[PDB]
DNA sequence: AAATCCACCAATCAACGCCTCCGTG
DNA sequence: TTCACGGAGGCGTTGATTGGTGGAT
């Protein structure tokens, strides 16, 4: 129930799904053909795999989960109910996992 | 090449974040952007690596074992193995 | 001090966004669909609802 | 007190997924 | 020569984009 305790075995409960789970590759909340759009804007990506788009929508389902989850431990602490930018802030300075956005969120 | 393709669609990983939080929760639209901005970049940071080994190899292609050992370089390890389980299963 | 993983691959993007930057938020995205919603039957709540 | 701002709603059209065709290796 | 596979472009959908108000904070 406690928003920490829901992260400390948020790997174990991805790793349950995805084990025991119907994957429909048919449905994905992300647009296939954006996030293939989204790797192209950068002009040394030539060719791509059919699989590499799948995996980023996968991929990115779990990022944006996991960084909303732990930005809303930060807003749980100040007695807030609506997340704010300032609690991804936050979020991103507990792990250097989220150096490479640095620049994305200044300070 | 259109300047919106650097980002997803926002109503996309804002339905997502609504997902990952409590029935009550509510989201600014600063943070759903802050997100996209994030998540889009994560996208960009992996694909370059994975990009300039492709290039190193003189391989065109830039396909999904490719992201995988770009995940696992840049210390996104977790991401790396749990994506490998979805692609096996993927393939069989 | 910075993930020792990501540290050439950081200023790697860093250079090439400074890049895309020079070669290239609105209000909104599409004129055509700004103008639909300012045009639609709209509930006493502000919402939308079926023609 | 007075101000800020996000969920609510659903129809259009930008664009997504699928297909066929072709070029590459 | 055939096989594997991804881009380009066409087609039939199709859900992301969109803003005024109430009320939560
Ligand atoms: O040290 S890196 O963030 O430029």
């Amino acid at each position: 129930g406690t928003a920490r305790d829901i992260l400390t075995t948020y790997w174990q409960h991805i790793i349950n799904h995805l084990e025991s789970d119907n994957h429909d590759y048919k449905i994905h909340q992300l647009p296939l053909a954006r996030i293939k759009k989204v790797m192209k804007a950068d002009p040394e990506v030539k060719m791509i795999s059919a699989e590499a788009p799948i995996l980023f929508a996968k991929g990115c389902d779990i990022f944006i989960t996991e960084l909303t989850m732990r930005a809303w431990i930060h807003a749980e602490d100040n007695k807030r109910r609506t997340l704010q930018r300032s609690d991804i802030a936050a979020a991103l300075s507990k792990s250097d996992m989220f150096d490479f956005l640095i620049d994305i969120v200044p300070r | 090449m259109k300047e919106q393709d650097r980002w997803l669609p926002i109503a996309n990983v804002a339905r997502i974040m609504k997902l990952a939080l409590p029935e009550n929760a509510k989201i600014a639209k600063e943070a759903k952007e802050c997100m996209q901005e994030c998540v889009s970049e994560f996208i960009s940071f992996i694909t370059s690596e994975a990009s300039e080994k492709c290039q190193q190899e003189k391989r065109k292609t830039v396909n999904g074992e490719d992201i995988l050992f770009a995940m696992t370089s840049l210390g996104f390890e977790n991401y790396a193995e749990a994506l490998k389980i979805y692609l096996s299963k993927y393939r069989e | 001090y910075v993930n020792a993983k990501q540290f050439h691959r950081i200023l790697k993007r860093r250079v090439a966004r400074q890049k895309l930057e020079e070669q290239l938020r609105k209000p909104y995205l599409h004129e055509s669909r700004h103008n639909h919603a300012m045009r639609r039957p709209r509930g006493p709540g502000g919402r939308f609802l079926t023609a």
